[PDB]
């Protein structure tokens, strides 16, 4: 709660939590959503940020030392 | 440099400009109205050491 | 192994741990002929 | 260069 | 005194040390004869050092371009010992990668 | 922990004083000569003799006068005592060399007063011919 | 892994993202991938494949952290891998490669040739690859060349191109769809349906436009008093570029209009 | 030129409470740009209410 | 204009001063770039020459696992 | 001696244990990496009673494994520098007598035995009994030393004890 | 640096409270107990056998209740607790035998005193027959 | 770098020199303790200038040895991190460039020499030599480079040198 940062994800934020994702995946993670033969582990995580499935939370280091634990669902992505 | 005619016959009449002093002070790489028959003025190495190293005229 | 020289070209046998020079001529600079094991060649 |  | 080398053929009984080469193309004296084709890592001459059995001290092509030895030269050094020299020829066909300049730009 | 560059090193040679590199020589020199003639001893440890070759090589100086007159020069500047072997024994073409070389130097030396002093040392230092 | 370095020629078929690379510097390189279950088959066929044969691996490692050599395949069983472990695979196609503090990455494509392929749009360059999945994600997702951004041999012929003098039969408006990638499949009408057809270059252009941009240009040859005057919108010498719902209605297409600047249909595109 | 540049703005970053701050943390600019917005997607008009 | 005017009318010297040469040719840059680097010379509130060593990282935020959201999912195999 | 603590350990989970309920498997792990080890600092970890929280599972980049803060309540067994303690013997030696004070083994110099005692290899078994006969320390005997000084050594806490001091033996 | 004697030790075991020989016996029984039965996992490790042995042969007490007196006794007073554990284990037969044994008790414990609380351990302790 | 420094050794006498003059065998064993070794923490000591002073010799109980605290002065060679001087090349390699300064050796990665410069096996001597052929780095070349670090190893200092910096090379 009483979070600031922008509801938005940044770019960066998006490319280490699919990278992260993916290789998590590669190393038998589950996987949320339904597989309909997607063999390449980025394009498994890429459509579990789309679906907002991706257990992964975003915790935000402010620079004055405080943290905001931000959901992947919960911020907004651009698709 | 044995690896062309060419370049065997300019590294023979090669020229160097003064180090120290001397060329410190002065513009070696500079082409100077001196070299009219004497320093072909288009020869020259291309890089930091440009104009440094020239070469003796044909006649 | 058999060997050349190179001021008469004559053909001169120098085993291992041998001199080199030219019985005929004394000349330091020996040169070997071919080898027998041949190469293919192909046009391109 | 390659064969370098 | 004690250590000096030689030119033979290192052989990998009498060898100690040595790396993984063809060798066949050596002859009797450890050098490889005129006529040769000579391909990737091989070794052209045979030089070996009896430290106090023998260390492989040979030298291998430069780089792994296909050549052909086109002459082998066996002489004495100023200092009186036995010194050689080949000249390794090889054929480089203009591909892609070749730089080509005009007379001027 | 310690850095050149930031002047950071450990405090037992702060009481040190930097030696040139061709003043460095005469003391090898003056080393050499006792131990040569003066007493009968095992011959010089190869690391003297190492060192002997870098400092004769990388000498910038003929005699101790030229030697002190640098010294006595760069003394009555500001100027550390670490910098003052390192500028020495560099001996920066220009001042824009001597700030990338020492980065100490651009704290408190501008680039038009240091420029008329490495000049200075470019009139001390003796050439071959 | 740093790789031999090589000379660079252009290849305008290559895609700007993608880069040539010859078979024996991927052989050299390696790329350390996690096993699957979705794959093990697919490593399986490539660590048989050895290293003498270009698609190969050139280490295996398991889950100890053991690295046994491919080269001299001891041993069957040893070949054979379970899940989890880590094989060194030669680089193949689709693999992502990073080079020249601003790195812009690139798709590797395998090419018979030594030298290496840059679609531009000379100096010798050593390709980096990384090696974890992580970064590569990473790599792909904001280092790649469209998200870091033409020659001067297509902007000279773009201008002659859109003029209006090009006019264009069916045989050769063929060709030029056919390398059209972004193209719905469907033959534009020709501007002149009779006596035969001729299709205007900029019609040809007019599918190359994406989606639906508008954007306003003037040619470098475009008189000051052309505005001024009565003939603004129908320009005499077609030095106005104007292009609406995608499709560019007038206008000689140039380094102002098409290169990149301020305003121009790449950087409105974009 | 271009080395040295990088060097004195290496540690540079936009931290998350929208401020760019250094490695030791100190405040260069409040806002990126003093607007927060990026240079890449902004683009070039004229507004046309003070002419 | 250090001296005179002090650190803050540098600022605004400095960016015209580098606009100038950088507009002298017709290139353009961006004002936000050059605003920034008259910032980081001007933060200490004197003039700081650019660090001449000239020799030349995403971990601003961390990814935590969370074991609610995990509760889910089936393993591939 | 036994003690009551709470300590950290930074647990290294795979990903292959990202299936549901993983909280589990962090819970059934730290029962085997601190359960039947023995740290140079605190001593031996003979038990863990229970866990007291799980905290959050930092993913460490590139390695790709997560690290999961568990805090857990265990016993350790910590022999402090001169503490009298009962020992267990274990076997005896002409060196001097090997004890055993819990899991750890403790050994007992020749010197440190008072010089009243004598080995008697004749004896079977042998046991460290002085001419009088009054006090013989057999095997599997309960006595008291006192542990001179400790040393780590290969993950190990080794101990040295003496019984020059006054009431060590078999009382 | 550390010495029981003189009650110094790491700080961290400061916050930790001693633990009986019998008592900790109970604490591997109900260890013991789960492992065995309650999930199906590899057997206990060889330090744990080891320890099990040693508390059940030096077990002072018969139940908890005889552990709870105790420990409830020595509570009221100001004993230390490394002193708790250490008494009730050592299980001293008189007030000479402690002091002895343990240096700290002679500091805050008379002669006449640790002798009462001695001989009441006594009465908690139960012999095999 | 050249200091001039004054250092304490406990010099041991055997009691074998303790005959007339025994200060003069002291005086001169000290030109060969101190006198030709490198001391990890002030470095190689390349010369011993003069003698400050010599302390009481103290006798060692049991082992009989005289120990004299004696004062000397000498110039040590301390290369301190991150330091810019010159240097000459003993040999060159593709892994990097072997450079020499002073007493000590200094090693170039390949790495850290600029991406511009290439190895060249063909060319006799070996040279890095860049495309350009501009700069060329043959063996015994006065060469400035930077110490990023400096390592200790079996009583010898061991550093590790870059050219990545501006003004670094021939020059
Ligand atoms: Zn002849």
């Amino acid at each position: 709660q009483k979070r600031i940062t922008t509801p938005y994800m940044t770019k960066y934020e998006r490319a280490r939590v699919l990278g992260t994702r993916a290789l998590q995946i590669a190393m038998c993670a589950p996987v949320m959503v339904e597989l309909e033969g997607e063999t390449d582990p980025l394009l498994i995580a890429m459509k579990e940020l789309k679906a907002r499935k991706i257990p992964i939370i975003i915790r935000r280091y402010l620079p004055d030392g405080s943290y905001e634990d931000w959901g992947v669902d919960e911020l907004i992505i651009s698709d | 440099n044995r690896l062309t005619f060419a370049s065997t016959l300019s590294h023979l009449r090669r020229l160097n400009s003064p180090i120290g002093r001397d060329g410190k002070l002065a513009k070696p790489r500079q082409l100077h109205n001196t070299l009219w028959g004497m320093v072909c003025p288009a020869e020259t190495p291309e890089g930091h050491a440009v104009g440094l190293v020239k070469n003796l005229a044909l006649m | 192994m058999i060997y050349i020289c190179g001021e008469c070209h004559t053909e001169n046998e120098i085993k291992s741990r041998d001199p080199i020079r030219c019985r005929e001529c004394g000349y330091r600079i020996m040169y070997k002929k071919r080898t027998k094991r041949l190469v293919v060649f192909d046009a391109r | 260069k390659i064969h370098s | 005194f004690d250590q000096e080398e030689v030119f033979e053929k290192p052989t990998r009984e009498t060898c100690q040390g040595m790396r993984h080469a063809i060798y066949d193309k050596l002859d009797d004296d450890g050098l490889i004869a005129p006529g040769v084709r000579v391909s990737g890592d091989d070794v052209i001459i045979g030089k070996t050092v009896t430290l106090p059995t023998k260390r492989d001290c040979s030298t291998f092509l430069r780089t792994s371009e296909t050549g052909i030895v086109d002459q082998v030269m066996v002489t004495l050094n100023q200092e009186g010992y036995k010194f050689c020299k080949i000249r390794v020829r090889s054929v480089r066909i203009p591909q892609i990668g070749d730089k080509f300049a005009s007379r001027h730009g | 922990e310690e850095d050149a560059s930031q002047l950071i090193f450990p405090k037992e040679f702060e009481t040190a004083e930097t030696l040139l590199n061709s003043e460095v020589h005469m003391l090898l020199e003056h080393r050499k000569q006792q131990n040569e003639s003066a007493e009968d001893e095992q011959e010089l440890s190869e690391v003297f003799m190492k060192t002997l070759n870098y400092t004769a090589r990388f000498s910038r100086f003929k005699n101790r006068e030229t030697i002190a007159s640098v010294r006595s020069l760069l003394l009555q500047k500001k100027l550390h005592k670490f910098e003052l072997a390192c500028l020495a024994n560099l001996c920066p073409e220009t001042a824009e060399e001597s700030k990338a070389l020492i980065p100490s130097l651009e704290g408190r030396f501008e680039d038009e007063e240091l420029q008329q002093i490495l000049d200075d040392i470019q009139t001390k230092r003796s050439f071959q011919y | 892994d740093f790789s031999a370095r090589t000379v660079i020629t252009p290849d305008p078929n290559l895609s700007i993202d993608q880069v040539g690379v010859p078979r024996s510097i991927a052989a050299n390189m390696t790329f350390a991938e996690i096993v699957t279950p979705f794959n093990i088959d697919r490593l399986q066929e490539l660590v048989r494949r050895g290293n003498s044969q270009y698609p190969g691996a050139k280490y295996i490692i398991r889950d100890n952290g053991d690295r046994i050599d491919l080269r001299f395949h001891p041993k069957p069983s040893d070949l054979h891998l379970q899940t989890g472990y880590k094989v060194e695979r030669h680089m193949c196609d689709g693999d992502i490669v990073i080079f020249n503090m601003s790195m812009m990455g690139h798709r590797v494509r395998i090419l018979p040739w030594s030298t290496f392929r840059l679609n531009l749009s000379g100096d010798e360059m050593n390709l980096h690859l990384p090696q974890s999945l992580e970064t590569r994600a990473e790599i792909q997702e904001l280092a790649m060349v469209p998200r870091m951004i033409i020659v001067q041999d297509t902007l000279t012929a773009v201008r002659k191109f859109t003029k209006r003098d090009v006019f264009l039969e069916r045989g050769e408006v063929m060709n030029l769809l056919m390398f059209l990638s972004t193209w719905d499949g469907k033959v534009p009408q020709p501007a002149i349906l009779k006596p035969r057809p001729l299709w205007t270059g900029k019609q040809i252009f007019s599918l190359i436009i994406p989606g639906h941009i508008n954007c306003i240009r003037t040619h470098s040859t475009h008189p000051d008093d052309e505005d001024s005057g009565p003939y603004k919108h129908i320009s005499p010498g077609d030095t106005k570029v104007v292009v609406e719902n995608g499709e560019l209605i007038m206008g000689i297409l140039c380094k102002k209009s098409l290169g990149t600047s301020a305003g121009s249909l790449v950087h409105i595109s974009y | 030129i271009q080395r040295r540049l990088i060097k004195s703005m290496e540690s540079v970053m936009v931290k998350y409470d929208a401020t760019v701050r250094n490695s030791i943390n100190q405040v260069v600019q409040l806002r990126y740009g003093e607007d927060g917005l990026a240079g890449e997607s902004v683009e070039f008009q004229n507004l046309a209410t003070l002419k | 204009i250090f001296t005179v005017l002090g650190i803050e009318a540098v600022r605004k010297a400095l960016e015209r001063e580098l606009y100038h040469v950088i507009s002298f040719d017709g290139s353009y840059v961006n004002y936000r770039h050059l605003a920034l680097l008259c910032d980081t010379m001007t933060c200490r509130g004197h003039l700081m020459a650019i660090t001449r060593h000239g020799v030349n990282g995403t971990g601003c935020f961390d990814l935590l696992l969370d074991a609610e959201k995990c509760k889910y999912g089936m393993e591939i195999p | 001696m036994f003690y009551h603590i709470s300590l950290e350990h930074e647990i290294l989970l795979h990903p292959r244990y990202f299936g549901p309920n993983l909280l589990n498997t962090v819970k059934q792990k730290l029962f085997t990496e601190v359960e039947g080890t023995c740290t140079g600092k605190y001593g031996f970890v003979i038990a863990v009673t229970t866990i007291d929280n799980i905290g959050a599972g930092v993913i460490q980049p590139g390695r790709g494994f997560v690290l999961y803060p568990v805090k857990y309540k265990a016993i350790v067994f910590r022999p402090f520098k001169g503490e009298v303690v009962d020992a267990v013997v274990t076997q005896v030696n002409k060196v001097g007598l090997f004890t055993e004070i819990g899991p750890m083994s403790c050994f007992i110099s020749r010197h440190s035995i008072p010089s009243e005692m004598e080995f008697d290899p004749n004896s079977n078994p042998p046991c460290y009994k002085t001419m009088d006969e009054d006090i013989v320390i057999q095997q599997d005997d309960e006595i008291r030393l006192k542990i001179v000084g400790t040393r780590v050594d290969k993950n190990d806490i080794f101990a040295i004890g003496s019984l020059m001091d006054d009431y060590l033996g078999l009382v």
